[PDB]
DNA sequence: ATCAATATCCACCTGCAGATTCTACCAAAAGTGTATTTGGAAACTGCTCCATCAAAAGGCATGTTCAGCTGAATTCAGCTGAACATGCCTTTTGATGGAGCAGTTTCCAAATACACTTTTGGTAGAATCTGCAGGTGGATATTGAT
DNA sequence: ATCAATATCCACCTGCAGATTCTACCAAAAGTGTATTTGGAAACTGCTCCATCAAAAGGCATGTTCAGCTGAATTCAGCTGAACATGCCTTTTGATGGAGCAGTTTCCAAATACACTTTTGGTAGAATCTGCAGGTGGATATTGAT
């Protein structure tokens, strides 16, 4: 008899590679699901959140507030050059622009 | 004597305290109009889109997600709502 | 009395709202519009409060982005003011209208 | 009955790449967004790369190509690794 | 061997509205590729409506709903018309 | 036997439209008023693409749809433009327009 | 006492010869030995299908064609009449393609 | 036994008469000289990430021929959904 | 560029509610175990469809000349839009009460899924037709020079 | 305004490729009968979401003054278009050897289908914290005058 080991955590990682699998399974992506395929995607589901993540959390301490406002998010995201394509076509909430002032416009002297 | 669609309510300071977001040094008076014009096309068709979501569900309450739903659905992919 | 010459604020005010975050719109007259736009496609409608803001956040975007854009356009034209004429061709390049 | 979230899987992994930061609830908000944009993505372009190919299902070998098409340069690529990275370690389940 | 298409019907509905009229092969083409287009968008919207709607099947009502947001203005209510009542002609036979 | 597509009174193949619903995996099942209705719209849209176009066919002093009489149809129809838009006709060329200011004058 | 048109009159000319048309314009071995090489410096030792060298070859010519004329949008949104670089990058920045 | 030729800077066989040929039916009435570079600039890049994911398509299903539904495929992808090929 | 002067910013400090995080238990997933079913990997192998290759030609690119007209540069009047104080009002805010609905259990009839068995519509080459691309020369129009 | 110089239009011809037609063999609907879930239809709540409600806050409209900008007008250097002569290389066509699909078959390695056993992921209260909300006071920037 031999008992629990998250498959998750067999594959060292902290996302949910079951849930991933459960949610492949009813996605309607295709017939039958392989059992790595959840893995695979949990680890770059976890990757890519570490990423932003951590990025994010730079611009955080950057800004001098101790945590993570969507407002960071957005100055990691559209900092970096690439997480902009990854996400150049959608739109952080409360994020704000990066501040950005034309040449043209400013005094000059 | 104040009768005035909402579009109006978008009060003219307001309507562009946003194109200083957007990064402007300054703007002509005809600029307002055409602008009301483009921000009520712009919700409108998304309203459209988000409502038939509401109705294909058989409700009669708006929620967030079928306004999420919506954007995504004109390429204008909006996180912080529930996808 | 004395004072700013013109541009000067508008670059003083450019710099404040580029780092804020808040919304610009007003949420009453905003609301008012959102429904009334909804009301006009089907009758009978209410709304959850979060699917309001939902709505506002995906507008502000979507003007203020709607330029930077355009005036990229009146900097085109040796220009430093956004006109109609600016707009349009915006939208017209991005294929919102031709 | 209460639906769930990615929040504690962001939370943790936020934990480790950042031991002294926290993270708003709002700002959760986005993350959880994010996380389900991109599975849905990939989902969709393995599905579509599976269905291209008359094969009836979705293997690791989906996920990776989806990932090399959507993922830009070299975001790509660790991407790719972490991922061949934990499945190796998964089939070592011994 | 056994590649299949839509091109006999293309040519069937072509005869209906230009009786005089033919079509090229490289339009015939085309008209494939344009159904095909057509046909997945229609399909696939309404494969995320019946998911958002957490009901398990695609009904008529689905591929509506879907043809309602799809399409614009006039050829989508000329559509939903066409179209709702090609099934009652196909539900009031038995 | 008599096959679903005249039953409903359709050239497009009702029973093919079903079937080709079985591999989008586009939900568990499929209602059998789906195929009917959306084979009709495809033989709809086809229809409506397949006149306007036949008249540039027409226009044109020729017999046979060229892709480039599809192209003259998609595009100077307005509602049948959009739903095309982010699509590339082959062989279809672009719309006669010149600019205003470009004309002598 | 030999001349034939003035600057700018047979440009139209053509402009109306080529829009009346719908022949591939980029000549077609040049092509093919660009698409094959940009492939190769991809991936070694690939066949090509004449089949999907025209789709390349048809997808180009339709892509460039139709940024040339938003860039002219922008060169007459300036009051000028001649496309430019200058142009060209407004009309990638703006339809996002990232330049 | 015989490979060859080395292919090695074929951008500029898309000829300045060429290049001049899309702008006219772009409607195009008069182009600056530095246009022509800065075109192929352009076709270059737009051409390397069509055939990135041409070639992607055509490797997972493990063939060595680049197939048009790959190109399609991979053009549809870009959101350049050509019509005429397979698709 | 400096001097003097309104006018705006920006760190330094700071105590608190509104959030964030931490704790303390419960169905619902996920994980196992045992049992079956199947999709698609290997291994031939038939057969297209690709890659070169050559010859000749004539379409088309290249390189050069010459000028016209475009882009850019300066100047300048006038009118538009920015800047602000000013004064009145719409919006905010804070709960709040109650109906309105979405959210769910529970429970069957209707609708769809399987698994075969005829039966027929669609497809792939071969059999006929026959648009129209390309080559004309004759006209009309457009263009550009006197 | 006339007159020469092309270029564009446009009708007719005609053999050929590409379309249309016609026949014959097989995968795919369709037809039956039995096998399984679902999406409501009735019955019921919790929770948001509407409608008011009422004090004050700043925000908005309004009107005034001036600056600087945008639009126009001229001038000019030089760049880009039109024309030609020259000649390379693409285009055509036709042949041919072979790599590589793709079409079939065969047999595991892998996934699914149920049945219970654990474990975790998430709630609603209970226990900690930090940007803020706001008060300064010191510098940076901006402006008009020397
Ligand atoms: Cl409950
Ligand atoms: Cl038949
Ligand atoms: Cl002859
Ligand atoms: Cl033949
Ligand atoms: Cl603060
Ligand atoms: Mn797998
Ligand atoms: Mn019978
Ligand atoms: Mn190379
Ligand atoms: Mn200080």
């Amino acid at each position: 008899r031999a008992k629990v080991k998250s498959r998750s955590s067999r594959a060292g990682l902290q996302f949910p590679v079951g849930r991933v699998h459960r949610l492949l399974r009813q996605g309607n992506y295709a017939q039958r699901i392989g059992a790595g395929a959840p893995v695979y995607l949990a680890a770059v589901l976890e990757y890519l959140t570490a990423e932003v993540l951590e990025l994010a959390g730079n611009a955080a301490r950057d800004n001098k507030k101790t945590r993570i406002t969507p407002r960071h998010l957005q100055l990691a995201i559209r900092n970096d050059e690439e997480l902009n394509k990854l996400l150049g076509r959608v739109t952080i909430a409360q994020g704000g622009v990066l501040p950005n002032i034309q040449a043209v416009l400013l005094p000059k002297k | 004597k104040v009768l005035r669609d909402n579009i109006q309510g978008i009060t003219k300071p307001a309507i562009r305290r946003l194109a200083r977001r957007g990064g402007v040094k300054r703007i002509s008076g005809l600029i307002y109009e055409e602008t009301r014009g483009v921000l009520k096309v712009f919700l409108e068709n998304v309203i459209r889109d988000a409502v038939t979501y509401t109705e294909h569900a058989k409700r009669k309450t708006v929620t967030a997600m079928d306004v999420v739903y919506a954007l995504k659905r004109q390429g204008r992919t909006l996180y912080g709502f529930g996808g | 009395p004395h004072r700013y010459r013109p541009g000067t604020v508008a670059l003083r005010e450019i710099r404040r709202y580029q780092k804020s975050t808040e919304l610009l719109i007003r949420k009453l007259p905003f609301q008012r519009l959102v429904r009334e736009i909804a009301q006009d496609f089907k009758t009978d409608l209410r709304f959850q409060s979060s699917a309001v803001m939902a709505l506002q956040e995906a507008c502000e975007a979507y003007l203020v982005g709607l330029f930077e854009d355009t005036n990229l356009c009146a900097i085109h034209a040796k220009r430093v003011t956004i006109m109609p004429k600016d707009i349009q061709l915006a939208r017209r390049i991005r294929g919102e209208r031709a | 009955s209460r639906k769930e979230s990615y929040s504690i899987y962001v939370y943790k992994v936020l934990k480790q790449v950042h031991p002294d930061t926290g993270i708003s609830s709002k700002a959760m908000g986005i993350m959880n967004s994010f996380v389900n944009d991109i599975f849905e993505r990939i989902a969709g372009e393995a599905s579509r790369l599976a269905h291209y190919n008359k094969r009836s299902t979705i293997t690791s070998r989906e996920i990776q190509t989806a990932v090399r098409l959507l993922l830009p340069g070299e975001l790509a690529k660790h991407a790719v690794s972490e991922g061949t990275k934990a499945v190796t370690k998964y089939t070592s389940s011994k």
